[PDB]
RNA sequence: CACAAACGCGUCUCAGAGAUAAUUAAUGAUUUAAUCUUAACCUAAUUAACUCAUAAUAAAUCCAGCCCUAGAACAGGGCACA
């Protein structure tokens, strides 16, 4: 019934696939660890 | 421990009848355990080509429990192949004239898409009251818990419950209830 | 009033019969839980 | 409690206002210090709409609720009791507290409709004939936004909207 | 070509109906499978998915003690986590070395 | 525990001659459709109607006259 | 799974990482003569 | 290919979007109500 | 009915009723005043 | 209040004129009974759950052309073989004894039917 | 209309209950006034849909030949009156 227009991931309208938790904990995982790594890498 | 082939097999292979209640019930937490029971998942004997699987026989259909306002936002839809055959009938409207068509489309949608979908719809039985046949009822082996705890309402709490919790504020006297 | 053997069947006197089978077989020791055969040099 | 009788005795009428005795408030809540008087019985963020005891108490008899001016509540807490009020009344708890109307009891109707968590009203939602698909979805609220502050002992935030 | 992406799909197929025996076998005792499964890595009891099914089919009474295993390790962790001190180690929350 | 059930009785004894009521007891016959058959075999034994149906002769030849065997 | 209260432990993540269960010689003469070790 | 500054928003890359959220502002929630505090 | 979709009084009888989940403008002594939101 | 009777099975005859008091012309078809008899009675509960069935046949046709159940059916009723066997949907109070004949007079000068038949097949 | 039929230009028949969207009301709290209630409890006044009362079909194994207002074939109805 409803549709996106052209391409799903390209163009000015595009799908509006939002941003998960599971994401959001990964992110600051990774966050957390390159914080680690830039405080072994000051002195 | 010590059986012989064929009737080791039979016991191992064994179909077995569950009991479940719908009295007070969400159909999504109910046909959960349904499809869990009608795939036989629940057994570690279990593949996907043996014909492994159980009975589930669910009484109290018509007592069914929507959660939030499911009951009239929820629409069950089917078309019937002509032209301008498009029903779309509420919730609400489709309990009140199939009992069963709410419990029945949920288990329906919720097992998988294969071919033995419909060969494991056989097997389940939905009766919407308490009047179940005998032959049914002497095949039952054991009954489920329901997922959902039912709240009770002012008039089953017991009077030592009512002096047991106390009161919170104290109202003034010159005030009309 | 004690459990000595238990047998499936399709039909109770065929469950029955392979509960005997088992009581049997208990009673002579031919069992699946027993000991297998002793292969040693003495 | 105040109770007001209307008697008419031959074309006279009077009104009296006779005081019942009320009961009272318990000795000993656990937190004195506080307050607002759930904020007091440490039953923040603890209640739901499936205590009937506590939503009994902030309550009429015909099924009403009582101002704050009254009841001595934080405002949000208020919203909150309203808002469970609301929920265990179509929710079919406190069958006690409806209104006698004995001409209407015995018509009967179809059966009710077992239902709860309901945010909205059963008259004024429209059935979702459109729906969507997964970009854009329209989903049906279960519970209030009002209660999300509840502890919760999964870990995991309570899904409102499904 | 399908034959050899079958043959790479087939230990992923297999370790997925090992996963659903022992997900059956644990939940018939009570138990889920996630918390079955780190409770006794907890125990430092390295059994694959394999193995666990196989103790799930044929041998009743040991994953019957494997998942009393679990369970008591469950209940030890959250008995330790809700005590909030060091001074408590469990008979099961001992850490055993290598020797 | 619950006891056995026990079942035995014969109805279809008569006095008159016990060589017609034995073969009174081998009586019982009946002949029907394919369709009746097929939904009276799905009705008892709970499965769908498509199983019961027959196959052709390549899927026939092709099924393995000498299967493997364990144990 | 369980890898990181592996990491908090001291084991490695995974079970094969350097464990009692990976440098021992899997399999002995059953007159007790050593075995020829292991390639990897 | 759309401008740098446009009207409809300009709807953002996946990663920038996990950025976004990730960072977005979350108040100071003090341990007891101050205002059914004494 | 006026179907709008900001609300306000345009005389001070007018009031705020929220029926069938909607709110409206219900005005007594001017009935052209009656708005609802959409 | 609400029963129901008993219907019939007729013979198309053929048509006629016929004339009102007030000088209109109206067109009659000729329904014409020659054997009528209910056949069986299904009960309530076994047919549909709110109304009870009743079996009627038609004009009388040959023995021999007929099938040997429904020769033997006929032969424990008591009557010669029926052309068209219908079912009518029949309230408990208005029950009748099978084997019972049904005439015309059965409808009364001044009333209303409903008609049902086989159209003329016109083929593909 | 030169076939016993078909045909219209000719003739006959055509329906009850529930349900609603918008909109009016009755009782009554939050907000002891009021106030149709995404407050309950019972209420009514109410379009079109849409379902269901109700109607149709709804008796298993004689089928060679012949007829048929039944039919492409296969099917279907008659063949004791006379
Ligand atoms: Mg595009
Ligand atoms: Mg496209
Ligand atoms: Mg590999
Ligand atoms: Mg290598
Ligand atoms: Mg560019
Ligand atoms: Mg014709
Ligand atoms: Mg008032
Ligand atoms: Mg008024
Ligand atoms: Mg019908
Ligand atoms: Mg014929
Ligand atoms: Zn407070
Ligand atoms: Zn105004």
């Amino acid at each position: 019934r409803n549709r996106i227009p052209g391409r799903q991931w390209i163009g000015k309208h595009r799908r509006p696939r939002p941003v998960s938790a599971q994401a959001k904990q990964n992110m600051i995982r990774r966050l957390e660890t390159e914080a680690e790594n830039q405080y072994w890498l000051s002195r | 421990s010590s059986f012989s082939k064929a009737p080791q097999q039979w016991a191992t292979f064994a179909r077995v009848w569950y009991l479940l209640d719908g009295k007070m019930q969400p159909p999504g937490k109910l046909a959960a355990m349904a499809s869990v029971k009608l795939q036989g998942l629940h057994k570690p004997v279990y593949h996907q080509l043996s014909d492994c699987g159980d009975h589930v026989v669910i009484m109290n259909t018509r007592h069914i429990a929507f959660s939030g306002n499911k009951w009239e936002q929820k629409v069950y839809s089917s078309h019937t192949g002509y032209p301008g055959g498009f029903r779309q009938v509420t919730a609400a409207q489709l309990h009140q004239k199939d009992p069963v068509a709410i419990v029945k489309l949920a288990i329906y949608g919720m097992l998988p898409k294969n071919l033995h979908r419909r060969t494991m719809m056989q097997r389940l039985h939905l009766f919407p009251d308490e009047d179940i046949p005998e032959d049914i009822l002497k095949n039952l082996v054991e009954e489920l818990p329901q997922p959902r705890k039912v709240p009770r309402r002012l008039d089953e709490y017991t009077q030592e419950e009512i002096e047991a919790f106390p009161r919170v504020w104290s109202p003034p006297e010159d005030y009309r209830l | 009033r004690k459990l000595i053997a238990e047998g499936p069947g399709e039909t109770v006197l065929v469950a029955e019969e392979e509960a005997a089978r088992v009581a049997l077989r208990k009673l002579f020791g031919f069992t699946e839980n027993r000991r297998p055969w002793d292969y040693s040099k003495p | 409690f105040r109770e007001v009788v209307e008697i008419l005795d031959g074309k006279t009428t009077i009104i009296e206002g006779r005081i019942t005795e009320t009961p009272q408030e318990s000795p000993n809540p656990p937190n004195p210090t506080g307050q607002c008087p759930i904020c007091r019985w440490n039953l923040k963020h603890k209640y739901n709409y499936e205590d009937v005891l506590l939503l009994s108490q902030f309550i009429r008899p015909h099924g009403g609720m009582l101002p704050r001016r009254i009841t001595g509540l934080c405002q949000e807490e208020h919203l909150k009791i309203e808002e469970c009020v609301k929920m265990a009344h179509r929710a079919g708890l406190l069958p006690n507290h409806r209104p006698k109307l004995p001409e209407g009891f015995v018509p009967k109707s179809k059966p009710r409709l077992n239902r709860y968590l309901t945010r909205w009203s059963p008259r004024s939602v429209k059935p979702i004939y459109n729906k969507g698909h997964r970009w854009n979805k329209v989903r049906m609220p279960v519970g209030s936004p009002l209660l999300k502050d509840n502890v919760s002992y999964s870990g995991r935030p309570l899904l409102l909207y499904h | 070509v399908k034959c050899t992406r079958a043959r790479r799909l087939k230990k992923r197929s297999l370790r997925t109906l090992w996963i659903n025996r022992i997900t059956a076998a644990s939940q018939e005792h009570g138990l889920k499978y996630p918390a079955f499964i780190i409770n006794l890595i907890k125990c430092q009891v390295e059994l694959n998915r394999k193995v666990l099914a196989d103790l799930a089919i044929y041998e009743p009474k040991t994953f019957k003690s494997l998942a009393a295993l679990a369970k008591r390790r469950r209940e030890e962790g959250f008995a330790a986590a809700l005590g909030d001190g060091k001074e408590p180690d469990g008979i099961f929350s001992r850490v055993v070395q290598h020797r | 525990t619950k006891p056995i059930p026990r079942p035995d009785p014969v109805h279809n004894i008569e006095e008159t001659h016990d060589l017609v009521l034995k073969t009174r007891l081998e009586e019982k016959g009946e002949h029907l459709e394919q369709g009746p058959m097929i939904e009276q075999l799905s009705k008892m034994f709970f499965t769908t109607k498509h199983r019961w149906y027959p196959r052709g002769q390549y899927h026939r030849r092709r099924r393995k006259p000498n299967p493997p065997k364990d144990r | 799974a369980g890898s990181q209260w592996r990491l908090q432990q001291g084991f490695a993540a995974n079970p094969s990482g350097y464990g009692p269960l990976t440098e021992l010689p899997d399999w002995s003469y059953a007159d007790g003569r050593p075995a020829p070790p292991m390639k990897g | 290919g759309s401008k740098a500054v446009t009207r409809h928003r300009r709807v953002m890359h996946f990663e920038r979007q996990k950025l976004m959220a990730v960072t977005e502002y979350i108040p100071p929630k003090p341990t007891i109500n101050p205002r059914c505090l004494p | 009915f006026k179907t709008k979709g900001v609300l306000k009084k345009r005389c001070r009888d007018c009031y705020l009723v929220k029926r069938r989940g909607r709110w409206f403008i219900y005005c007594k002594t001017n009935p052209k005043h009656k708005q609802r939101q959409m | 209040p609400g029963s129901s009777r008993v219907g019939l099975i007729a013979l198309k005859l053929g048509m006629m004129p016929l004339w009102t008091k007030d000088g209109q012309k109206h067109v009659v078809t000729l329904l014409q009974v020659q054997d009528c008899h209910v056949l069986k009675y299904t009960p309530k509960e076994n047919h549909n759950g709110r109304m009870a069935a009743l079996t009627v046949g038609g004009k009388t046709v040959s023995h021999f052309h007929k099938s040997a159940s429904i020769l033997e059916f006929y032969q424990e009723l008591g009557l010669p073989p029926k052309q068209k066997v219908k079912i009518f949907n029949v309230t408990e109070n208005a029950v009748i004894k099978p084997g019972t004949p049904l005439y015309a007079a059965h409808f009364r000068p001044g009333q209303y039917v409903d008609v049902t038949a086989k159209t003329i097949g016109k083929g593909f």
